């Protein structure tokens, strides 16, 4: 989802989410948060993140 | 679905559905709305039901409630019926009415639970100690009114110490009560049940006239004891008359009534005048009848007589101490503090009521006696620290205020507190705080005590957790200010009903309750309850007095001198000794030892009184115990109740404090002349070496005694030594001893606990349709207990032969405990008859719980117990009397004749082997070459641990199959026979080579090499004269003469059709030694065991070797972290069954004359319990040991009869592995399988080259040229790159078969090549295979210098510019031939594919530049081979994802990626499996099977795919129905593909090679950063699997 | 009456199988057949004016027809079936060896037939009662192969024993000995024994009553009879090695642990 990993099928852009897979919306929008501001992420977020 | 549907109501383009969703919000609503009433109408029923039918006796107690729940369960039926009749969710919902019906139905079902409620808190209230008793319990006792027997049991909960009521022969009248001990107070009016029939009405009666009739009683008991307190001389026969007559709580408390009022009366007598003579005289006769106690105890008495007598003796030895202290401090007045600070009683006997005529007062503190009846309780020796206790306790609860003896654990706290509780008479309950602690009673626990009025003492209250702590402390807040509401004095208490706010309710606080926290600093108290309750420091009990007070009362002429020897003793023995669990020097083993020593002195008082009385003699028990050693008595107690627990390493440690504390005094063991014997008798009989004590064999020997001790001291033990110490043996030889010794049958049932789920072991209800089902162990308890066949005359002990953990334990701790008695959920209490003896066998007791360690007891056999010799003893006995050849039928005859006479040359197998075991000895002395080589072996490492029993098993085979190799040449040589000389020198020369190949098998070779120059030092045989060979290159050929390895591996020819996947190995020099092994420990039956690095080849040579014999049927299971013996018992029904015989239900193949093997491919892999321990490996070890093991579903014994295992390995250092058990390591001999070497590695690649050159014909002659240089190369790099640089630096040869694959593909649609071209397509594979995987560039730089240094240095004359061009690149698309092409027209063609690929399936801009082309390139090329499976590791973005599915875009690839859900088990990752195998095999559709590190969190499921990329089949994926339908597709694939095949092992074979040709794995990761992730860096087999390639960043 | 009840017969061809059976459905001339032959008796209740039929199916003498046995008896209907071995008395040399190679073929049968093992303990746990409830009209020293299933051993040709006498020198102590061993056998397997002669109709009545008795639950009184050395009759639950030891007393060459072809 943060690295945008569209498929799309006919009209059907589906995004796998667990079991899922899930039509994305175009308005969706997600924001991370954090209150602890110690915290060592892993590359593999960093890339998917600002 | 309504969480969705609320937040689609927010979605902006939610104007269009809005109609349709609101009509399903409806709907979904209306869903919730009826179900969250259904549950709530099922439940309750559920509950009204069990309650409602359980009982036949509830009809008449609650007839209105009864006939509206009839009413009501005739309606809910109906409309489960209609459900039933139409299970769809919409055809339930619309069904007319059903809300409002289900709404009526709650109401009703509501209100009819209240009313039971309401009833059974009435119930409650009437007789408060309901209140401890469960709300099952209560509905029990209330419905079994009439059945009184059923109520006996729920007593001990109630009352104190009744553990039943005695009753008239029709239970019509209740006569009295009985404790645990038997003990039996009969009422002096008994309470007629006909008269009061209600339970609660004739209960409290009960209640009232035991505490009547214990006053009466206490009565009469004062008034006879007040002769005795004024008599100068007590007559010892009307002393015990007296203690006879009445109960021992009754005993105490006249004892100390008599003593407080002497005391009081002589007091008021001295008034002042200063004469001591009365206080003289009460000291005088307290001392006389200490000394008529005394005498008296060391008589034999009964046993409730006996504790009575102790109990006595030790409240008149602190009555002795204080009256000497008063007499010391000159008191001499009765209001002096020193005698005020004194516990005393007052017994008024005028008084009418019968709960105030015995006052108990302490300083301030005046309680009355609640004549509660607590059985024989044990007294507490009245140390000052307890005094101290009491003093401040009974202050305390004076001042209303609770109390609180805080200290370290073991200190006396909780039994002081009960002590004091019991003292006053009042009924105390202990509540335990370590994860047994109720809370949904607690509550009503409480109101019991506010009501009843009675004691509570938490133990260890710091234990409970933070909520659990905070709930308990505001319900004892409550309490606890509803108490010192009592001590205001402006309430007058005429008219003061006190209440407590508990559970909702107003409940009547009784003065007489009070509560107790004991606690463990380390720590305070919860602050609700610091200003509440009064601390106490019990940091250190009185261990000198204690261990006085209980020698004295044991009848010990001097207790002084041996308590102050034997307590510093403990201490020492703590402080000194090794730390170890099972070890307890603490309060209770000293009193257990104390105790056990009286019995010890008393037996020898008996058995001299006896020995006197057969010969002419006068004889007296005084005069006999007055001349004799009380110290060792003392220490032989001490050592027989220590010593079985010692290490070895810390038995001279413990008798040298023994000899300091005790000098001069020696325990001498108590002899066996008879059990001796017969243990001698069975080892002769079993080939086992006996000794009488120090020589070789003498530690054993007492071990096996010492089990017997403890076999008749406890009725539950464990042997917990290490694994190879004679343990179980011991136990089969104790057992066959007793067996002549006793006349009695000695039965064994063996079972592996861990093997079996706790469910079948002991049986599950079930939870629907009412049915019990006997597990194992409830099995073999019945079996016994019913006794068909005479059980009850025979003795059986049941073995508990695995590791203890808490989870299968829960269940024994009842019957292990003195209870003696299985509790099971069904509510059937099986009562352990005397002739069972529960045991246990532990290499360790590490998870075992200290409560199951308390219960049983133990001897520890140290590994030093079975000594080499007494091993090399068994084998050579073994050999000259066990045939090797006959097998199993003539085992039997071994037990027919007791000396087999006439039958020396049974066979001439008996004799050869006869022969080699002289030929043998000199080797197998203390001090010979096996030794030695053992020693040293032993300091070498080993991948595996190295066991003492796993090294000598090993050796054995082998030379039992050396034997077998003499009689096999005499077979084929009849004319003459071998000769002794022949014989002599063959042996010789084999004893070296099974000593190389069984201690340093599981070596490296530069280890193998070490142990053959030692053994070339020491040993004297002859060995090669080679200079730079091994030894464990030879073989011992028939004749005596050492032979090379080389000359029997063969140089063959492999066909063009299979260069790559010959299966059948190439022969080479390890694979030769290696078969040869296998066939030797195959011969007899041992579980081979092969480990190595991954790509070793183990695999391959096992299923070659096992695939050569002709009886061996191969069934290829692999292990992975979620395998169970649930796999295993699957393959034995598929491929075995199951028949009956006289001996017993034997397992079988199918096959009749075939040997079924299993080959577990990842022995190791499975995942360990939380206790350490793998169930599969347990259950293999059990199959191999016990040769068979338990059907559950039968519960019965099932023997295997042609089953074998033989297992692969990775290194236990690996990240996926883990170490086997050791029990499970001594029967397999493990072998090493390093990697071929560069000798081998030539062989086989040239058989593999020499098969691909053949499509070529003018390049045969550069064959052997390139092998060596494919073979040179690849060990450079093995010599560079290590895994310690990166983890992925990992060499085998899979990569040289990659190699040859890839060759392999690029010449085959070719129909010509110079050898140029050839040696251009080496290097290219060269750099595609381990220039890819570097991370650096001057390595990269430096595989590009050695890949030109090694072409040009075995292809001499071959002009490099031509042959090798820097910009190497091989490419299918430009032309239909797999030729070179120009790095331009592949530019041009592949940024014309990717504009087309932005506009195809992702409209995202992706950019061509220099390392990205080739990593397109390479991409392609592992799609293109055979089995080629791509791992794409690199930094995170960079192309990979992107790249590999545009690669897979461009080649027509269908990508598939796996979806892993939470929840989502190994089952649905194996279908997901299924399909997409089928689509590649059946439908020949190629596929890439796309995965990433985030969907491949867990290493569970990785190990799986292992299997599919090393042979592109995993087995047992489409077992069952899914074969047939797999089968039946395969053929229709086959058909089209115009190929006509009917075996379903062919369509199988071929359906493989599909999957092989088509389906692709590509694995994506980061580099190693993954730490926090389970798969850390991945095994090192995925990093051989697949081709790797290093994205690294952009430059 | 219960319909569709099984009784399955073993024994050596030329033992008697078919002739007694056919002698039992009260017919003279039964025709014999290689494999598997088939007949049925007819049952009647005197006592409730009723009648059904019960299925007879007997196997021949060789171990290739074992396989015809899944067209005799399945996992539904064995709780249904009586099992008869049939142990010739003019050939006595061939009975142990006779009845354990039938007993072996039975055994081998029901293996196959996968009965859920649930059901199987419900059957050996009922004929344990079945066979613990026996009294003349707990203990064990019997049932080590306990089949678990009604089983009779008929012995026929019992007339035999007087050309054993006198061409063979048999005596009481050798059929003694036979005895024993056929007791013993029916211990392990729960049966009862019947010495039978279509010849001279011994026992052909009390073999009709005591199949019936078993197999419809029909009133039976005859106590053993053990005194006549052709006639002998032990019904299921009667014996166990204390009763088999009195034969014991009449040995005075051969020992009770002595092999059967040793002396036989
Ligand atoms: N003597 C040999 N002849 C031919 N190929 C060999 C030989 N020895 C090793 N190999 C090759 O070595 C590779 C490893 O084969 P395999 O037996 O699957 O190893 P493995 O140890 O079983 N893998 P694993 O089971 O995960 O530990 C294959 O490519 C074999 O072809
Ligand atoms: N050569 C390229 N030119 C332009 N964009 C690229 C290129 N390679 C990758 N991208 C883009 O980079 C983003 C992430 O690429 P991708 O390789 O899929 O990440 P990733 O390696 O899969 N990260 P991860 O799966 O967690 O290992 C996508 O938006 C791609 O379109
Ligand atoms: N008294 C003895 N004399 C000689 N050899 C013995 C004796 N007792 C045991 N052994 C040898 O030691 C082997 C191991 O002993 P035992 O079978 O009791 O196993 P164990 O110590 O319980 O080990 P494990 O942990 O493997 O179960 C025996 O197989 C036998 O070879
Ligand atoms: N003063 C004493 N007199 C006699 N026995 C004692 C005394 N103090 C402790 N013990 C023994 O030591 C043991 C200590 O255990 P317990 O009091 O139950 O828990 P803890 O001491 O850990 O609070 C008891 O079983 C008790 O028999
Ligand atoms: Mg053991």
């Amino acid at each position: 989802v943060l690295n945008r990993e569209v498929r799309r099928t006919g009209g059907r852009v589906l995004i796998t989410l667990g079991d899922q897979d899930i039509d994305l919306s175009p308005s969706f929008v997600i924001f991370l948060s954090t209150r602890d501001p110690t915290v060592e992420f892993p590359p593999d977020l960093c890339s998917r993140v600002t | 679905h309504i969480n969705s549907v609320s937040a689609m109501k927010l979605s902006p383009y939610y104007k269009v559905f809005e109609e349709d969703a609101l009509s399903w919000e409806d709907k979904l609503n209306r869903i919730m709305a009826l179900f969250d009433v259904w549950i709530d109408v099922q439940r309750r029923w559920v509950y009204l039901e069990g309650i409602f039918t359980g009982s036949a006796d509830i009809k008449h107690l609650l007839p209105v409630e009864t006939q509206e729940f009839q009413s009501i369960s005739t309606e809910f039926l109906a409309l489960m019926k209609k459900v039933s009749k139409s299970p769809l969710v919409m055809d339930v919902l619309n069904i007319q009415g059903v809300q409002r019906s289900l709404e009526r139905l709650a109401d009703l079902l509501g209100e009819i639970q209240k009313a039971l409620g309401e009833y059974l808190e009435r119930e409650r209230s009437s007789f408060p100690r309901f209140y401890f008793v469960g709300d099952e319990d209560l509905l029990e006792i209330i419905g079994n009114s009439k059945n009184v027997a059923k109520l006996q049991k729920h007593f001990k909960k109630m009352f104190a110490g009744v553990s039943s009521i005695i009753l008239n022969e029709d239970n019509s009248v209740v006569l009295g009560i009985s404790s645990r001990e038997g003990e039996e107070v009969m009422f002096k009016t008994p309470v007629s049940i006909t008269e009061h029939p209600k339970i609660n009405e004739w209960l409290t009666l009960v209640e009232k006239e035991m505490r009547v009739t214990l006053a009466k009683l206490l009565a009469e008991s004062v008034t006879e004891v007040e002769i005795f307190g004024k008599a100068t001389s007590i007559d010892p026969n009307t002393y015990i008359t007296w203690i006879d007559k009445y109960q021992a709580q009754l005993v105490v408390l006249s004892a100390q009534i008599a003593w407080s009022e002497n005391v009081e009366t002589a007091l008021s007598s001295m008034g002042g005048g200063g004469d001591a003579a009365p206080l003289h005289s009460v000291l005088s006769n307290v001392e006389v009848t200490l000394n008529v106690l005394a005498d008296s105890v060391l008589m034999e008495q009964p046993p409730l007589r006996r504790r009575k007598l102790e109990h006595l003796i030790t409240e008149l030895v602190h009555q002795r101490d204080v009256t000497r202290s008063l007499i010391k401090s000159k008191i001499d007045n009765a209001k002096s503090f020193e005698w005020l600070s004194q516990m005393r009683f007052y017994f008024d006997p005028k008084q009418t009521d019968v709960l105030q005529q015995l006052s108990i007062q302490m300083a301030n503190a005046k309680f009355n006696y609640g004549f509660e009846y607590l059985g024989v309780q044990d007294k507490l020796v009245q140390t000052p620290l307890t005094d101290r206790c009491y003093l401040t306790m009974t202050q305390a609860l004076e001042a209303r205020l609770g109390g609180s003896p805080f200290g370290p654990a073991g200190t006396g706290k909780t039994e002081s507190v009960k002590a004091l509780g019991h003292q006053l008479g009042r009924f105390v309950l202990v509540f335990n705080c370590d994860e047994t602690f109720d809370f949904q009673a607690m509550g009503r626990i409480f109101v019991g005590l506010c009501q009843v009025g009675a004691w509570g003492c938490f133990d260890e209250f710091n234990r409970l957790e933070e909520r659990m702590l905070s709930a308990v402390s505001q319900q004892v807040q409550c309490i606890q200010e509803a108490l010192r509401e009592h001590s205001n004095p402006n309430y007058d208490k005429t008219s003061a009903p006190i209440t407590c706010e508990l559970l909702n309710k107003q409940v009547k606080v009784s003065p007489d309750m009070a509560i107790f926290i004991t606690m463990n600093p380390g720590s305070n108290l919860p602050d609700n309850l610091k200003k509440l309750f009064r601390s106490l420091a019990m940091t250190k009990p009185d261990r000198q007095l204690i261990a006085q007070v209980m020698l004295y009362s044991q009848g010990f002429r001097t207790a002084e001198v041996l308590a102050n020897k034997i307590v510093p003793f403990f201490k020492l023995c703590d402080e000194q000794l090794s730390s170890q669990s099972h070890y307890d020097f603490g309060l209770r083993a000293l009193k257990s030892v104390l105790v056990s020593a009286g019995n010890v002195k008393r037996e020898r008082i008996q058995k001299i009184k006896r020995e006197k009385e057969e010969r002419g003699e006068a004889v007296d028990e005084g005069e006999i115990a007055e001349n004799l050693p009380e110290q060792e008595i003392l220490i032989q107690s001490v050592c027989e109740t220590m010593v079985p627990k010692l290490v070895a390493e810390d038995i001279p440690l413990l008798f040298s404090l023994l000899s300091d504390v005790f000098p001069g005094v020696q325990y001498h063991r108590g002899e066996m002349t008879a059990l001796r014997e017969e243990l001698k008798k069975v080892c002769q009989e079993m080939y086992l070496t006996y000794g009488d004590g120090e020589e070789v064999g003498g530690m054993w020997v007492e071990k096996v005694l010492q089990l017997y001790q403890i076999t008749q001291i406890n009725h539950g033990l464990m042997m917990v030594g290490p694994s190879g110490s004679g343990k179980s043996m011991a136990w089969r030889v104790l057992l066959k001893a007793l067996e002549r010794l006793e006349g009695v049958e000695g039965v064994a049932h063996i079972i592996d606990p861990k093997a079996i789920s706790k469910d079948h072991l002991y049986g599950t209800l079930d939870p629907n349709t009412r049915e019990w089902t006997d597990g194992l162990f409830t099995h073999v308890l019945r079996k016994i207990i019913d006794s068909v066949r005479g059980e009850l005359q025979k003795r059986q002990w049941i073995v508990f032969d695995g590791d203890v953990d808490p989870e299968w334990v829960e269940n024994l701790n009842s019957v292990l405990d003195d209870n003696k008695l299985l509790t099971l959920p069904n509510g059937e209490r099986l009562s352990l008859p005397p002739n069972v003896r529960i045991m246990f066998e532990v290499q360790d007791l590490k998870y075992a719980t200290l409560a199951t360690v308390s219960r049983c007891g133990m001897v520890w056999f140290s590994e030093d117990v079975l000594s080499t010799d007494m091993i090399f003893n068994n084998f050579l006995a073994r050999l000259r009397s066990i045939p090797l050849d006959e097998g199993e039928d003539e085992a039997q005859r071994r037990r027919k004749g007791k000396e087999d006479e006439g039958e020396e040359a049974a066979s001439p197998m008996l004799q050869i082997q006869r022969d080699a075991a002289t030929i043998m000895q000199p080797y197998f002395t203390s001090n010979g070459l096996v030794t030695k080589a053992l020693e040293h072996a032993f300091q070498l490492e080993h991948i595996m641990d190295l066991t003492r029993l796993r090294c000598l098993g090993s050796l054995f085979s082998m030379l039992h199959q050396a034997c077998r190799n003499v009689a096999q040449y005499n077979a084929n040589h009849p004319d003459f026979p071998m000769q002794i000389e022949q014989l002599e020198r063959y042996i010789q020369r084999y004893l070296v080579y099974a000593i190389l190949w069984s201690l340093s098998g599981d070596s490296r070779l530069k280890m193998r090499a070490e142990l053959g120059e030692y053994i070339r030092r020491i040993t004297t045989v002859p060995l090669p004269t080679a200079p730079n060979i091994p030894i464990i290159d030879y073989e011992v050929s028939i004749s005596g003469e050492w032979s090379p390895w080389q000359a029997k591996v063969p140089q063959i020819e492999v066909e063009t059709h299979k260069v790559a996947a010959p299966d059948v190995v190439v022969p080479t020099l390890d694979t030769v030694r290696h078969e040869a092994l296998l066939y030797t420990w195959l011969a007899e039956h041992k579980p081979l065991v092969l480990c190595g690095p991954p790509g070793s080849g183990k695999t391959m040579t096992l299923f070659s070797a096992l695939r050569a014999l002709p009886d061996m049927e191969v069934v290829g299971l692999n292990f992975s972290s979620a395998t169970t013996p649930e796999l295993l018992l699957k393959t034995f029904d598929h491929y075995c069954e199951y028949r009956r015989t006289p001996n017993g239900v034997v397992l079988a193949p199918v096959q009749l004359g075939k040997w079924l093997v299993l080959f577990c491919d990842e022995i190791n892999l499975p995942d360990m319990d939380k206790y350490g321990t793998q169930r599969v490996i347990s259950f293999i070890r059990q199959m191999v040991e016990h040769g068979g093991f338990y059907r559950t579903s039968d519960q019965t014994w099932v023997k295997l009869e042609r089953i074998q295992f033989v297992g692969a390995c990775n290194p236990p250092t690996d990240p996926g592995r883990k170490p086997l058990s050791h029990r499970f390591l001594r029967h397999v001999p493990v072998v090493y399988v390093d990697y071929p070497g560069p000798a081998s590695l030539t062989q086989i690649y040239g058989t593999f080259n020499r098969a691909m050159l053949r499509l070529i014909p003018s390049l045969r002659t550069y064959a052997e040229p390139l092998t060596a240089a494919m073979v040179e190369f690849y060990t450079m790099s093995q010599e560079r790159f290590t895994q310690d640089t990166q983890p992925h630096y990992i060499y085998s040869p899979r990569e040289m078969t990659r190699w040859v694959r890839g060759i392999f593909e690029a010449l085959r649609p070719l129909e010509t090549l110079p050898v140029e071209g050839l040696i251009r397509i080496w290097a290219h594979e060269a750099l595609r295979l381990f220039q890819d995987r570097l991370v650096e560039d001057e390595e990269r730089r430096w595989t590009d210098e050695n890949i030109d240094t090694v072409a040009l240095k075995h292809f001499p004359n071959i002009d490099r510019e031509k042959a090798m061009s820097r910009p190497i690149l091989y490419s299918n698309w430009l032309s239909k031939d797999y030729i070179p092409v120009d790095q331009e027209e592949l530019r041009d063609y592949v940024k014309a594919r990717l504009k087309v690929f932005y506009e195809e399936e992702l409209d995202v801009p992706l950019v061509l530049f220099n390392e990205v082309l080739d990593h397109v390139l390479r991409i392609d090329r592992i799609f293109r081979q055979p089995q080629g499976h791509l791992l794409l590791i690199g930094v995170s973005g960079a192309g990979k994802t992107t790249l590999s599915r545009f690669v897979a875009w461009m080649n027509g690839l269908s990508v598939y990626q796996i979806k892993v859900h939470r929840k989502y088990t190994g089952e649905d990752f194996d279908e997901d499996l299924r399909t997409v195998l089928r689509r590649s095999g059946c439908k020949n559709e190629k596929i890439a099977f796309i995965m990433d590190e985030s969907n491949v969190l867990d290493s569970g499921f990785l190990e799986r795919m292992n299997t599919l990329l090393a042979n592109g089949e995993v087995p047992g994926l489409f077992e069952g129905d899914e074969y047939a339908t797999l089968m039946t597709q395969c053929k229709e694939g086959a058909q089209k593909e115009g190929l006509m095949l009917d075996s379903h092992e062919e369509l199988y074979k071929w359906f493989t090679s599909q999957v092989i040709r088509n389906l692709h794995v590509v694995f994506t990761m980061n580099p190693s950063s993954e730490g926090l992730k389970d798969r850390a860096a991945t095994s090192p087999a995925l990093f051989n699997r697949c081709v790797l390639n290093w994205f690294g960043d952009w430059s | 009456l219960p319909s569709g009840k099984n009784i399955l017969v073993f024994g050596e061809d030329g033992s008697g199988k078919t002739t007694l059976m056919t002698k039992l459905q009260g017919a003279e001339h039964g025709k014999k057949g290689r494999g598997l032959e088939y007949l049925y008796l007819s049952v009647h209740d005197e006592d409730r004016d009723d009648h059904t039929r019960c299925n007879v199916w007997i196997l021949d003498g060789d171990l290739y027809h074992k396989g015809l046995l899944k067209f005799a008896v399945s996992a539904e209907s064995l709780p249904e079936t009586l099992v008869i071995f049939v142990a010739d008395m003019s050939r006595p040399w061939t009975v142990m060896e006779s009845l354990q190679k039938w007993a072996s073929v039975l055994r081998e049968h029901i293996d196959k037939m996968k009965i859920p093992p649930e059901k199987m303990r419900e059957l050996e746990r009922k004929f344990v009662k079945d066979f613990q409830d026996y009294m003349e009209p707990l203990g064990d020293n019997v049932l080590t192969h306990n089949l678990g299933i009604p089983v009779l051993v008929v012995c026929t040709k019992c007339d035999a024993v007087s050309v054993l006498e006198k061409e063979h020198d048999y005596r009481d102590e050798h059929l003694d000995f036979i005895q024993s061993h056929l007791r013993r056998f029916c211990l392990q397997y729960g049966a009862a024994l019947i010495y039978t002669s279509v010849k001279e109709e011994k026992n052909l009545d009390l073999l009709y009553k005591y199949i019936v008795h078993k197999t419809y639950g029909f009133h039976f009184t005859t106590p053993a009879l053990v005194v006549e050395k052709d006639a002998v009759f032990i019904p299921a639950g009667w014996d166990n090695e204390k009763k088999i030891a009195i034969l014991h007393e009449n040995f005075t060459t051969v020992k009770p642990e002595d092999a059967y072809e040793d002396f036989i």
